[PDB]
RNA sequence: UUGAGAGAUACAAUUUGGGAAGAAAUUCCCAGAGUGUGUUUCUUUUGCGUUUAACCUGAACAGUCUCAUCGUGGGCAUCUUGCGAUUC
RNA sequence: GAGUCCCAUAACCUUUGUACCCAGUGAGAAA
RNA sequence: GCGAUGAUCUACCCAUGGGUGGGUACAAAUGGCAGUCUGACAAGU
């Protein structure tokens, strides 16, 4: 799921755990106990082993190669479940996890503030104005308020 | 991690603290966060000594970044009232900042603690 | 594009937008109010310059002028209003001096010499 | 919370007025009648944009420019706590003291 | 008279600085190309690299 | 007015006026990032000066092949506060998506609400040494520059284009002798990084002195073959 | 370069003004002579309450 | 006065190489390098004599009282003719 | 120590995008 | 099948196609004029 928060949740499960798609993932492709996987980390390839799969993890290799044929094919094999140009969806999760690790307390942004000060300013001479010609108008009716 | 970038040791803020001594002996050290300030934006600056421990540290981090973009150098004492000695005042200073002065006698020193601290960053 | 967003981002901001997205749209519904005010109070005013040139013309006439016996007052040639702008413009500009007349130094002008007054701006046109 | 609004419209963002020192803060709205006096000989303003501010309407004649000093130097200690901070309660506690 | 100065000099130091904005320095480096054979390092001539 | 002239690399101009400048086609228009000149002649353009950007220094210099393409996918390593990341996104277009890599917080704010405005650079605010923190992102960068200031220069390249990288691509790095050494001549510095480089799968093509702009600095450019 | 002599020039120029503002303040003044005759001010170690 | 190393190079030696015209040789735009004689700056190899130097510092300007700073007056145009600097 | 508002919350110039075309006369027209 | 209730007057060229000659309202400008004041004493007895 490419959730807001659930993506920018699995992609820090991604850097130093095991997320929760990919324990799903790994009880519905385990087909045999004796199958020998790759792991993109080695930290991630003991904590697959450390979890519920039973199966081989294999540390940092010679499939970096692999991991290569992988990013080779990341717009190609994704046409198996959906293809797709992935500059968009990698954009948003790259600002997502950078606003993350980032404090970046929304209210710090001074840009908005200037602004409001000079909308402020023109809510003034604008009240002014507007005062003005209600004076003279009503005025016409009763000159001495 | 920590409060901000080099904090000197107990040997290098002897020969640093020597300085600004023969810097205030011959009345060329401006003292102060803001007057520090004001030689960065003239770029007359030798070298910013700030303090690491004022209450708050982060009343004089503004420093470090005035410091790289002209590549002024920039060092930690850890004591602010130590630095208000050296500096040659009653009251604790926080900033000190040595102005240049090619017409200077104490040349070979200020050239000597210069490239200490460029090894320091 | 509603369903596929692509934009930035909170809700005490979101919040001051629509009040003042609120403050745009009661400015445009009182500023339409005051146009159809304008419309039908001048028109009952002078009613002859209305319908010689226009609402919104008319109007801008006698603010120019200051007053409405301003543009009466002055000459038909000194009156600049905004090989057609050669002739036409000209004796435009008469029009509205006689229909600031008919319609200032009278009590309750009536429409008719507007219309009147149309219809000589109108062969004049069909003659250009 | 107005007065302050004029010191950052004034600056641009809030990273470069804490760069400025004490000095800049006070002066910071009368650029005309400073670099006027600067560029003639004649005597700087002491005010600026701080004139506003409440503490500097309290004080009366020579005090006002004292307290101006006082009040921007404190603001400017005041604004580099801000615009840097990552422990920040939210609350102003290093203001109102 | 310490006040003028400085405004003076902090004019011709800012225009130094925008002076050096829009102007353009040649660069003469040592810009050295690796070779990977001796039959190629005595052939070699920029004109026909 | 201005003569205008296309560079030996593509997607950089020079602009031949009365006075001469180096200069890139706007993506952006109307806004300028860090208070720069710009010419229009149309198409808006953006002006560059390589006292700031140790990337402008090497094509000044004369940089035989730049890696760097209009169409190209480029990993900024170290992007020091956009100030060449955003210059890097006007020469490659809107093409191949250029990942920018940072450790510092000051320039992330500065990253961060740079690339809310240019849709060609994500930025990353990862550490360069663990190439696997961020690997959730990139697969076959089409070159790397890097520009970092940490003394394992020849690792943090060896790490990040060992699996970042294309086959038959192109690293580019710029080097400087005072973060390293600051005590010997620069040239055996150089000598001692293309041999650090040599150890990497990367054959060195070219190196650079950047004397005019940057005293004490390089821009090292080569191909990286057969792995990742 | 009209940028930069006018500037060292004004450098120049406020350094023999600053040195004697500072020469007006408060201190145990000393006049030091060089052997070649470049006068300066050194000042006695007395710290400033 | 040595052992080499690294160059700006001053004169010459056919070249090396891109472009043009040279039907046949030339020769031009040039880009350099290499070699000898130069002329050379710096690194080490080298032998003898010499263990002291240089700078800073402590209570280190001042009763012939000194130093600032603003003024005033007179010398030096046969020329410290005087810089926001110090002519005496 | 020390000139805010006399407005650097602006003034003027320059460079882009837009709109527009260079009062007054008085008797002539048309064929 | 005229008119004073106003007749007429108030730039180069593509054998009628647009810039240029240009002058004015305003929308802007991270364009300029344009560089952000001193820096250790004061107040009481």
């Amino acid at each position: 799921n490419s959730a807001a928060n659930a993506l920018e949740e699995a992609n820090s499960i991604i850097e130093g755990k095991v997320s929760s798609q990919l324990e799903k993932l790994l009880e519905e492709i385990k087909k045999d106990k004796k199958s020998t996987l790759i792991v993109s980390e080695t930290k991630l390839a003991n904590a697959i082993n450390k979890l519920g799969l039973n199966f081989n993890v294999v540390s940092d290799a010679v499939t970096l190669d692999i991991y290569r044929a992988i990013k080779e094919y990341l717009p190609e094999l994704l046409p198996g479940m959906s293809d797709n140009d992935l500059s968009k969806m990698s954009l948003g999760l790259a600002h997502s996890i950078g606003r993350h690790k980032l404090k970046f307390s929304a209210d710090k942004v001074d840009v908005m503030i200037i602004q409001a000060i000079a909308l402020l300013d023109d809510l003034d001479k604008e009240l002014n104005t507007y005062a003005m010609r209600c004076k003279e108008w009503y005025g016409w009716h009763f000159p001495e308020l | 991690n920590p409060k901000a970038f080099p904090l000197a040791d107990a040997a290098l803020t002897q020969q640093i603290l020597d300085v600004v001594q023969q810097a205030a002996n011959l009345r060329q050290l401006k003292k102060g966060a803001n007057e520090a300030t004001k030689t960065l934006n003239r770029g007359i600056s030798e070298f910013i000594i700030m303090a690491a421990d004022c209450e708050p540290i982060e009343i004089l981090l503004h420093l470090p970044l005035l410091c790289e973009d002209k590549n002024v150098p920039y060092v930690f004492v850890p004591s602010r009232v130590a630095l208000g000695r050296a500096c040659g005042v009653s009251r604790p200073v926080i900033a000190a900042s040595i102005t240049t002065n090619d017409a200077s006698a104490i040349k070979t020193q200020i050239y000597a603690v210069k490239d200490k601290i460029e090894t320091l960053l | 594009x509603x369903x596929x967003x692509x934009x930035x981002x909170s809700e005490t901001d979101m919040e001051n937008v629509c009040v003042f997205a609120q403050r745009v749209a009661s400015l445009a519904d009182y500023r339409r109010q005051l146009y159809d005010y304008l419309c039908e109070k001048m028109h009952t005013v002078a009613p002859n310059l209305s319908e010689l040139i226009g609402e919104v013309i008319g109007a801008r006439l006698i603010s120019h002028a200051g007053s409405l016996t301003n543009l009466s007052k002055q000459a038909a040639s000194t009156v600049q209003i905004l090989k057609n702008k050669g002739r036409i413009s000209r004796y435009l500009a008469n029009k509205c001096s006689m229909a600031s007349r008919i319609d200032n130094y009278s009590e309750e002008p009536s429409n008719v010499f507007g219309s009147v007054l149309k219809k000589q701006v109108e062969q004049r046109l069909e003659f250009y | 919370e107005l007065v302050g609004a004029r010191l950052i419209a004034h600056s641009g963002s809030l990273i470069s007025l804490a760069k400025s020192p004490a000095s800049t803060i006070q002066i910071l709205g009368a650029e005309k009648a400073l670099f006027r006096a600067l560029k003639t000989k004649h005597d700087t303003p002491k005010y600026g944009l701080l004139y506003h501010a409440s503490l500097v309407g309290q004080a009366t004649g020579k005090n006002k420019g004292k307290i101006a000093r006082v009040l921007a130097a404190k603001a400017a200690v005041s604004l580099r706590y801000d615009a840097l901070a990552e422990d920040r309660d939210d609350s102003g506690d290093i203001g109102l003291e | 008279d310490s006040n003028y100065v400085r405004t003076l000099r902090q004019i011709e130091l800012k225009k130094l600085e925008k002076g050096a904005k829009q102007l353009m320095f040649k660069s003469s480096g040592n810009h050295t190309i690796f070779v990977d054979s001796r039959e190629k390092m005595n052939e070699f001539t920029p004109e026909k690299f | 007015k201005v003569v205008i002239e296309p560079h030996r690399h593509a997607g950089v101009y020079i602009a031949r006026g009365k006075e001469d400048l180096l200069v890139t086609k706007n993506m952006a228009p109307g806004e300028s990032v860090y208070g720069e000149k710009r010419i229009s002649v149309k198409v808006e353009y953006r002006v560059w000066n390589p006292f700031r950007s140790k990337l402008a220094a090497g094509i000044m210099g004369g940089l035989d092949e730049l890696f760097i393409a209009p169409g190209k996918k480029v990993l900024y390593l170290g992007a020091a506060s956009g100030t060449s990341v955003s210059h890097v996104s006007d020469v490659v277009g809107p093409e191949g998506v250029v990942y920018a890599v940072e450790f510092s917080h000051r320039p992330g704010r500065e990253l961060i609400s740079m690339a809310k405005k240019r849709p060609n650079i994500i930025p990353i605010i990862e550490d360069a040494r663990h190439p696997q923190k961020y690997r959730m992102l990139i697969g076959m960068v089409d070159c790397v520059f890097a520009d970092v200031a940490q003394p394992d220069q020849a690792r943090i390249i060896a790490l990040n284009s060992h699996m970042f990288l294309k086959d038959q691509g192109g690293v580019v790095i710029s080097i400087k002798a005072n973060c390293i050494d600051s005590t010997v001549d620069a040239e055996t510095v150089f000598a001692r990084e293309v041999q650090k480089l040599r150890e990497e799968r990367i054959k060195p093509l070219e190196q650079l002195t950047l004397e005019p702009y940057e005293r004490d600095h390089c821009i090292v450019v080569g191909r990286y073959m057969r792995s990742g | 370069k009209q940028h930069l002599q006018r500037e060292t020039q004004l450098k120049q120029v406020q350094q023999r003004m600053d040195a004697q503002r500072e020469l007006l303040k408060k201190g145990s003044k000393k006049k030091i002579v060089d052997s070649s005759g470049k006068i300066s001010f050194k000042w006695k170690k007395q710290r400033k309450r």
